[PDB]
RNA sequence: GGUGAAAUUCUUGGAUUUAUUGAAGACUAACAACUGCGAAAGCAUUCGCCAAGGAUGUUUUCAUUAAUCAGGAACGAAAGUUAGGGGAUCGAAGACGAUCAGAUACCGUCGUAGUCUUAACCAUAAACUAUGCCGAUUAGGGAUCGGACGGCGUUUAUUUUUGA
């Protein structure tokens, strides 16, 4: 799975993307969401709560390996990160798997 | 003065080898400077033969054979007789004596 | 030896000697034709591509890299253009 | 008094000779260690201590240990070679030949010729010394 | 402006109780009062309450560590060797 | 030496009375399990059963040392010796099973030679019956007949890919054994074979071998499979 | 037991030796070579994970980005030092038995630090190829390790191409 950490790089110069909670959440109520990504060391409580809606919302959620640091860190970003939304892809292909 | 262009020791391209253990005097020499020797032997004496051969209880029978790998330091080597000195122009002769194949 | 015209070597000196050793370097690999079983479509193909070549019809493999020249699918053909 | 049998088979024993470089010790078993048939060693036959390694101390050892063994019962007999062993010579000592010599000469059967020198795999380094016995 | 040579955070203890004992006490002190990441909440506040409690000003956590660490070399490897052992025993 | 000994006996001490310990022995016969040709291996001595001391006790934990080629009858295997743990000792009669096997150490010298390349491997198996047992593995390089290099040299991929592949044919051909199956396939040699089939490709390895066998953990006694395998 | 030869030491309070079982620490014989890797010091039991490196192949990419370096900095065998764990074997110091006119040694039985490992210092070796680094030219030969290319054949497999 070392390949994603590239992938998003694109994702990010290309596309436009919403991080945080509350605005990943507020995509997700407006269901023009396609895909969650999820940090390792979040509450389980809110692992479940985003989980719950992302299967109302029948929209794939993908748990990433590390923790929330080296997940900010991967978005060019110079802090903490837990959750985040891709309202659309650029120029990548992260929607094929 | 250069004695001898390998130094005596068989070791150029690498730094360091691990020493052994003087099977006379169990003194530590590097592995590739010990002289080493390969003995193949009988059990019995060849004059013992016939004496195994017909106290034996399997008719014919064929004794088994012993193998040793032996290996002194330079002070060990000339003492035991293993070794000889040889002349200036003889040193530089690396090929094995030619064993006699005849013995008269 | 001793009297050589090193102006005009031979031809096997020159196609013998290694790819950079000769009086002018020149390249020692080649473009070549493969005739797919499958369609009739028509695929350029490196000697010693480096990556796996997918043809447009069917979606066949070509070859498969290796450390020098790549090599073919058993069941493929080839002329060197 | 022995293992009643028929005249024409013949009982197998085993004997472990110890054959070092200062001394030889003959030993005779029942094809196992639990039972010792007779031991005997050069120092008491012998009258003297560097002749207690001899060769002729050995073969004088067999010809006892074959007269002990034979109202036993036991008529034929493997052996079983040893070295020291371990960090030691490796190789049997001088009285090692005398006595199997003795052994066959006397009149005994011999059967499965084997050596049990102990070998290590990778042994600890050994009693002497960076230079060694300097004599 | 660094107002010492060698001496250190153990400088309060003026000229007693011998250098050595200066040196050692300094070398275990020098960890305890410093700032650790906490392991849940990824922020980098975790100070030491008792002597075998430290806890995050963040998340409120408490865990029970070494007297003078979060964590010893010791349990470190009987907790990986423990998880090995486990999973490769009942998996 | 007689005239060495300064204490003698020690501090204090006085001579023994009664002497010549062989007047209470027995004589035991020694049978051989199923699979094996020949059945008696030879006799056994053990003190006669009197009270506070039985005779059967003594006679449940030996082991002997036979050549494969005596219970063979047979030549060809005399460079292989087995051992026999003792179980059970019926009267006048001791019966005995299977605990382990190994080459002579000659002829792994004879086979030990300078320059070609050397492959072993070990690993540990159980069989349906709960027996763990440890296997050991031996092979060489094979010279080719027109070979004009001295040295026959093998590059340490394939002898890892060797490796793998001998540790996993002898786990699949060692999975799902008995006792009795797999000395049935001891004594002709049955694993080489496979081996050698498996491995001509990668590279020829001749002599292969299985060096030894060594058991770890038996379960209960189970008479019943005793009294199978014996009294045929 | 050990020695040119003795003694110190252990022994019917069963020495030494024989077979089976258990525990502890260190080390990886033979294979092992005018053979491999690393800046050197150095590196050898199996397997799993992590990052790093040389060489070969290339009709990929930038375009002088380079060579040696006063002071300066990283590494640096063995022995040695400061705190824990471990402590099988040898063995500085030390205590005995012999030789000798004497023997605080060479020979033999014991034996502390040390020999192993974790966290930190020390920066010296016949650290030797007694031969500074980069670049160009100069003679014949045959071996050998890694990559690539051509070819007549043998061997062999769910077999061809591959591997030897
Ligand atoms: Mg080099
Ligand atoms: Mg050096
Ligand atoms: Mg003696
Ligand atoms: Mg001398
Ligand atoms: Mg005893
Ligand atoms: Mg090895
Ligand atoms: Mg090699
Ligand atoms: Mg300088
Ligand atoms: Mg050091
Ligand atoms: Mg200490
Ligand atoms: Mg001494
Ligand atoms: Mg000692
Ligand atoms: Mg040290
Ligand atoms: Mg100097
Ligand atoms: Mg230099
Ligand atoms: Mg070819
Ligand atoms: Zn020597
Ligand atoms: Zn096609
Ligand atoms: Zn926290």
């Amino acid at each position: 799975a070392q390949s994603i950490g590239a992938k998003l790089a694109l994702v990010i110069k290309s596309g436009k993307v919403v991080l945080g909670y509350r605005s990943t959440l507020k995509a997700l109520r407006s269901g023009k969401a396609k895909l969650i990504l999820i940090a390792a060391n979040t509450p389980p409580l809110r692992k479940s709560e985003l989980e719950y809606y992302s299967m109302m919302s029948k929209t794939p959620v993908h748990h990433y390996s590390g923790t929330n640091i080296e997940l900010g860190t991967a978005c060019g970003k110079l802090f903490r990160c837990s959750t985040m939304a891709i309202l659309d892809a650029g120029d990548s292909d992260i929607l094929a798997d | 003065v250069k004695k001898r262009k390998n130094n005596g020791r068989n070791k150029k391209g690498r730094g360091h080898v691990k020493p052994i253990r003087c099977s006379n005097c169990a003194r530590c020499t590097p592995k590739d400077k010990a002289i080493k020797r390969f003995t193949i032997r009988n059990m019995v004496e060849s004059a013992a033969i016939r004496d195994i051969s017909d106290a034996s209880v399997f008719a014919e029978y064929t004794v088994p054979k012993m193998y040793l790998k032996l290996q002194y330091c330079v002070s060990c080597a000339i003492h035991g007789k293993i070794v000889r000195v040889r002349s200036r122009e003889g040193r530089r002769n690396r090929a094995p004596p030619p064993r006699v194949r005849y013995n008269k | 030896v001793l009297a050589v015209d090193l102006l005009n070597p031979s031809p096997a000196s020159e196609a013998r000697k290694h790819k950079l050793k000769t009086l002018v370097p020149a390249p020692r690999s080649f473009f070549m034709d493969v005739k797919c079983p499958g369609c009739f479509t028509i695929t350029t193909v490196f000697s010693h591509a480096q990556t796996v070549v997918i043809c447009q019809g069917c979606t066949n493999v070509l070859c498969q890299p290796t450390g020098g020249k790549a090599r073919l699918t058993e069941g493929c053909s080839f002329r060197r253009k | 008094l022995g293992p009643q049998v028929r005249e024409g088979e013949l009982v197998f024993g085993v004997a472990r000779i110890f054959a070092s470089f200062n001394d030889t010790f003959v030993h005779v078993t029942d094809l196992s260690g639990r039972e010792t048939i007779c031991r005997v060693t050069g120092g008491m036959k012998v009258k003297a201590d560097r002749d207690e390694s001899s060769p002729y101390a050995a073969m004088l050892a067999a010809q006892d240990v074959a007269a002990r063994c034979k109202e036993l019962g036991i008529t034929a007999l493997h052996i079983k070679i040893r070295a020291t062993g371990g960090n030691g010579t490796k190789t049997p000592g001088p009285g090692a030949q005398s006595a199997l010599r003795a052994l066959a000469r006397s009149g005994m059967k011999i059967g499965r010729i084997e050596d049990v020198t102990p070998t290590p795999s990778d042994s600890t380094r050994r009693k002497g010394g960076r230079r060694g016995r300097r004599l | 402006s660094k107002r010492t040579k060698k001496v250190g955070i153990s400088g309060k203890y003026g000229t007693r109780y011998g250098a050595s004992l200066r040196k050692l006490v300094k070398k275990q002190e020098v960890t305890q009062h410093a700032r650790y990441t906490c392991t849940f909440c990824g922020k980098n506040s975790v100070r030491r309450t008792a002597v075998g409690i430290w806890s995050c000003k963040s998340c409120k956590k408490t865990m029970a560590g070494g007297a003078y660490t979060v964590s010893t070399p010791a349990a470190a490897a009987m907790r990986s060797t423990l998880r090995r052992l486990r999973e490769i025993t009942e998996a | 030496v007689g005239k060495n000994k300064r204490l003698s006996k020690g501090k204090k001490g006085l001579k023994k009375k009664v002497q010549d310990p062989f007047t209470r022995k027995d004589w035991y016969n020694i049978k051989a399990p199923a699979p094996f040709a020949v059945r008696d291996v030879g006799k056994t001595l053990v003190n006669r059963t009197t009270g506070l001391k039985n005779a059967n006790d003594a006679l449940k934990g030996r082991i002997f040392e036979v050549c494969l080629a005596d219970l063979q009858k047979d030549e060809d295997h005399a460079f292989r010796k087995i051992k026999l743990r003792v179980d059970e000792v019926q009267g006048k009669n001791c019966l005995t099973n299977f605990h382990g096997l190994d080459f002579t150490t000659d002829k792994l010298r004879s086979l030990v030679r300078k320059w070609q390349t050397l492959i072993e491997a070990n690993v540990t198996v159980t069989t349906t019956d709960h027996y763990l047992l440890r296997l050991f593995a031996i092979a060489f390089t094979k010279r080719r007949p027109n070979q004009i290099k001295k040295t026959t040299y093998a590059q340490s991929s394939q002898i890892r890919a060797i490796r793998r592949k001998m540790v996993e044919i002898i786990q699949r051909e060692a999975a799902s054994c008995t006792l009795h199956q797999l000395v049935s396939k001891l004594i002709p040699e049955v694993i080489g074979r496979e081996i050698e089939k498996a491995t001509q490709g990668i590279y020829p390895l001749q002599n292969v071998h299985i060096r030894k066998v060594k058991l770890l953990k038996q379960p209960k006694f189970d008479l019943g499979a005793l009294m199978a395998l014996h009294g045929e």
